[PDB]
């Protein structure tokens, strides 16, 4: 949640299936456009 | 015939493009030569309103980078704010042939600003970028300064013009992210010439072309540590006005990996007029390879020089990428069917590729050695020859031929006649190698068996060392000896463009590529027909290896069986073909590609019809 995930995201421990996924980075950007 | 100034009439007002690219003033990759080439028409289409954003490099700017004054108050003022707020960037001219305006980006004077960066990248995001990669960092960087230039740039300006960003690698699609993310007025085009997971995925994993359709992209992403990359790489494509790529194999390479269909797809080109500076240079070259096989084969020849073809490949050394086992496994079939058929034709294959040599060898300095003697010799002789066949045909005597050769010219004579005793084989390769028992191409040549023995039709030449005007043996350029060559065969398997089948065939010479590759679709769909103009395309994709290897086969024995007539007219129609290739034409697609960034970013102002109209239909 918020400062560990970001802390995984620079140590580079994604949890790719789950949060880490791309889908987040879509639904997140979509809103911009 | 087609030239930029057809049918786009627009009106372009107040319009400025900024054409974002990290390696611009900065040799790094292979389209450095597509900007320098496409600088000149973009900018004669532009005017004055062309730039071109990158990274500064000391070596860059004191080599090709004249730094000047701005022309104009706001850029100015830009530069003293960016200047004066912790930053330096500079400007000036790049000294190429179309001379644009250039802005350079300091990277590494920004260092400060990295830790407050990444927190924002993150919150505006979610990306995030480990501390080992060393490359990443330095794209964030060239990202946020150009993003914070375009605000700065648009804001300080007394009346706002339609400003255009042109992005072209994942170094800089976080400019084209954080630019649509902070909602700038600005028009974004990202094209692609590389599918970041493309490479990754073909070496090791097998049949790539047959599964894409099958790739969860997140997690071969996840297990490589490239996850991040991939990441801000399909960001940025998604979040682009107009998404565009560089062919069309790479066209589905990205609708299946980036999940987005490219919009229009824009082939690379080249200027043609330096290439042009046709046949008597391409015999000049042709005897002069004559001269280095005579030189290489000295006591060897035994087969006639004016029935001999010669093929090469060139490129950079990727055994697999390049498919250089599918050409050898040919030639060594076509090595097989024309000993059967007692044929009188030889192959003689070049291939340059770079590799790990020290020096040359001894054998093929005293080959080149012995035929320098061999033809100081006989140039002796002959002058002396004519000599006294002058003067003693001055005086109306027919030659007593038993007479013009005395003691010393049939010592020259014997010297050189010992000089070219030999009783091995010549070698396969012109250098040493120094991993010659883990070398894939001596393996598979000593496999398939060509040593270069006197009853084989096809003889093998490796050339690693780069290829030289300077060189001891072969003092000759690139250009001017792929000028001679008879066929180009490229039996590439990955490769999203083919910069040298291109320079190959805008060159003159036949070729072969791949169905597989940017040129060869390309060639495929905008000519009918294709074997009647001297391109031959191996079908890769929808066929397994063996028939790859006896496709290729056929085609090598179909051209060794023309007559030289037919070899003649084949090259006439390559030779018309270069123009097919030129930015003249093929810089109407980015053209094209512009016009739907301004339709779609300020669809007010600007309308756009969709025309797609763009040919070669046959010879014979
Ligand atoms: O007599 P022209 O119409 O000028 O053609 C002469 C042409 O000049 C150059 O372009 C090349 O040498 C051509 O091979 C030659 O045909």
């Amino acid at each position: 949640s918020s400062e560990e995930r970001k802390e995984r995201w620079e140590q580079g421990q994604a949890d790719y299936m789950g949060a880490d996924s791309f889908d987040n980075i879509k639904r997140k950007l979509d809103t911009y456009l | 015939p087609g030239l930029e100034d057809w049918e786009d009439e627009f009106d372009l007002e107040n319009a400025v493009l900024f054409e974002v690219a990290w390696e611009v003033a900065n040799k790094v990759g292979g389209i450095y030569t597509v900007l320098q080439t496409k600088a000149k028409v973009t900018g004669d289409e532009w005017g004055d309103n062309y730039f071109l954003v990158g990274p500064y490099t000391e070596q860059g700017v004191r080599t090709q980078v004249e730094l000047l004054e701005a022309p104009t108050p706001a850029l100015k003022r830009t530069l003293d704010s960016m200047n004066s707020k912790g930053c330096k960037v500079y400007f000036g001219r790049w000294l190429i042939e179309g001379g644009p305006l250039v802005v350079l980006l300091d990277v590494g004077a920004s260092a400060w600003a990295l830790e407050r960066w990444k927190g924002e990248l993150w919150d505006t995001c979610n990306i995030g970028v480990p501390w080992y990669d060393r490359e990443a960092n330095d794209a964030v960087l060239f990202g946020f300064l150009t993003t914070w230039f375009l605000g700065e740039f648009l804001a300080q300006s007394e009346e706002k013009p339609h400003v255009v960003a042109h992005f072209h690698e994942w170094l800089a699609g976080v400019g084209l992210c954080l630019c649509r993310a902070r909602r700038l007025p600005v028009a974004t085009i990202f094209t692609t010439h590389a599918t970041l997971l493309g490479r990754y995925l073909c070496a090791g994993a097998v049949d790539f072309y047959n599964n894409l359709e099958n790739f969860n992209v997140d997690k071969e992403a996840g297990e490589r540590q490239i996850y991040h990359r991939y990441c801000m790489e399909r960001a940025a494509a998604h979040c682009a006005h107009v998404f565009t790529t560089v062919s069309q194999i790479t066209a589905i390479e990205a609708q299946h990996l980036l999940k987005r269909k490219p919009d229009i797809v824009t082939p690379n080109g080249l200027n043609v007029k330096k290439f042009s500076a046709f046949q008597n240079l391409h015999a000049q070259s042709k005897a002069r390879i004559q001269e280095f096989v005579r030189g290489h084969f000295y006591g060897h020849l035994d087969f006639n020089l004016d029935k001999t073809l010669y093929f090469f490949i060139a490129g950079r050394y990727e055994f697999s990428n390049k498919g250089a086992d599918v050409f050898l496994e040919a030639l060594a079939r076509l090595n097989y069917l024309l000993r059967v058929n007692g044929s009188e034709q030889t192959v003689v294959a070049f291939f340059i590729m770079p590799a790990r040599t020290n020096n040359f060898n001894v054998e093929t300095l005293k080959g080149q050695a012995v035929r320098k003697q061999l033809w100081d010799t006989a140039n002796t002789v002959k002058e002396k020859f004519g000599r006294k066949l002058y003067e003693s045909l001055l005086v109306g005597s027919l030659p007593d031929m038993n007479k013009m050769l005395d003691k010393e010219d049939f010592t020259m004579m014997k010297r050189a006649i010992f000089a070219t005793q030999r009783q091995s084989f010549p070698p396969v390769c012109t250098h040493n190698m120094l991993d010659d028992s883990s070398d894939p191409i001596l393996t598979t040549i000593r496999r398939i068996g060509l040593f270069n023995s006197s009853a084989d039709r096809v003889k093998v030449i490796f050339h690693p060392e780069f290829l030289s005007s300077t060189s001891p043996l072969l003092p000759v350029d690139y250009e001017e000896f792929v000028r001679g060559c008879h066929l180009g065969v490229f039996p590439s398997y990955y490769e999203p463009w083919g910069y040298t089948p291109a320079e190959c065939t805008v060159m003159g010479i036949p070729s072969i590529s791949t169905n597989l590759s940017g040129f060869g679709c390309f060639m495929e769909e905008h000519i009918a027909d294709p074997s009647a103009y001297g391109i031959y395309i191996l079908d890769r994709r929808f066929r397994s290896l063996d028939d790859s290897c006896s496709q290729l086969t056929s085609f090598l024995y179909s051209f060794c069986q023309q007559s030289r007539r037919q070899r003649i007219i084949q090259r006439n129609r390559t030779e018309r073909l270069s123009d097919l290739l030129d930015w003249k034409y093929l810089g109407r697609y980015y053209m094209s590609a512009r016009h739907m960034a301004l339709s779609k970013a300020f669809p007010e102002h600007f309308t756009y019809e969709p025309n797609e109209a763009d040919p070669r239909p046959a010879s014979v």
